[PDB]
């Protein structure tokens, strides 16, 4: 004889059935990130890494660090040459 | 040739080694470089051997076009890497897809593979004659990959090569110093933008001629 109860049944009834889905999801995406910028992790020299935080670096990327490749490359060759031609 | 060959090992091991500087998800300005033919790749992929199994058989036909292209880009350096003017690898693994092709056929099929060298519908009458007409193409075809790719990417060295050798009278001594004089150059830098073009065109081409072999093998036609 009790009437119907719906702001009392809730614990079970949950927002649709997507939007709960995509809760968990979208909670903890934002809960352990870098609030803005955190870490850029910029410094790195290793031959390798000096060439990635040197002229490799994607802020520009250029075709200058491929020139200058295909210089020392040439450089090589001329004493490579001159060694066997 | 042992280290002219890690050298391309190197430079497309840096593309993303030596790119992202953090991973991050906008990607860097070398990372783009490879996605974008990574795009290009799949959409073709799925355009021509399109239906299942096509993503298993996908990474090998990827992996012989960056072979391929990035083999055709280390041509353009004046100390030229075409293969060390050998060129004979291209030839060794073109016979080697060949043999991966037939087995492939082979075990999909078995007996079946023996009617992919008759399609589904032919004359009684003619069938005996079609059927060696179709087969000895396939097995011709092993050197035609070889020397599709031989041709352009050596033909272009030598030609390069052979201008600069003819080209000794054209500033020195001969009093014509314009471009009359300078066709040589003319011709040698027109030559090599064309180089680049058929470079591109005829590793995305040869992708496309392997893709069709994968389908021929994986399935009947």
């Amino acid at each position: 004889v009790s009437t119907l109860i719906p702001p009392k049944v809730v614990s079970s009834k949950n927002i649709g059935s997507a939007p709960n889905a995509k809760r968990i999801a979208n909670v903890v995406h934002f809960y352990k990130s870098l609030p803005q910028g955190p870490a850029p992790a910029i410094k790195a020299n290793t031959r390798l890494a000096r060439y990635k935080a040197k002229y490799f670096d994607g802020d520009n990327a250029s075709g200058k660090p491929l020139w200058h490749f295909a210089l020392g490359i040439i450089a090589f060759g001329y004493s490579m040459e001159y060694y066997f031609h | 040739f042992s280290l002219y060959t890690i050298i391309v090992l190197l430079v497309i091991t840096s593309l993303y080694t030596l790119t992202n500087n953090n991973n991050k998800i906008i990607g860097s300005r070398w990372l783009i470089s490879q996605e974008a033919i990574y795009d290009t790749i799949m959409n073709m992929t799925k355009g021509q051997i399109g239906g299942k199994n096509w993503g298993l058989y996908f990474p090998m036909i990827f992996t012989l076009f960056m072979f391929i292209f990035i083999a055709n880009l280390i041509s353009m350096i004046p100390y030229s890497f075409a293969l060390s003017a050998h060129l004979v690898f291209i030839i060794s693994l073109s016979i080697v897809i060949w043999l991966g092709n037939t087995i492939l056929g082979l075990y999909k099929h078995g007996w079946v593979f023996f009617s992919l060298f008759v399609p589904a519908g032919t004359p009684l009458p003619l069938v005996p004659l079609l059927v060696i007409i179709e087969t000895l193409s396939y097995f011709a075809r092993a050197i035609s990959l070889g020397l599709r790719l031989g041709s352009n990417i050596l033909a272009g060295h030598l030609l390069m090569v052979i201008l600069a050798g003819l080209t000794f009278n054209f500033m020195l001594i001969n009093l014509f110093t314009l471009v009359f004089g300078f066709v040589p150059l003319a011709m040698i830098l027109a030559i090599m933008m064309l180089e680049f073009a058929i470079g591109i065109i005829q590793g995305y081409v040869w992708a496309i001629l392997t893709a069709s072999y994968l389908k021929d093998a994986v399935y009947l036609h």
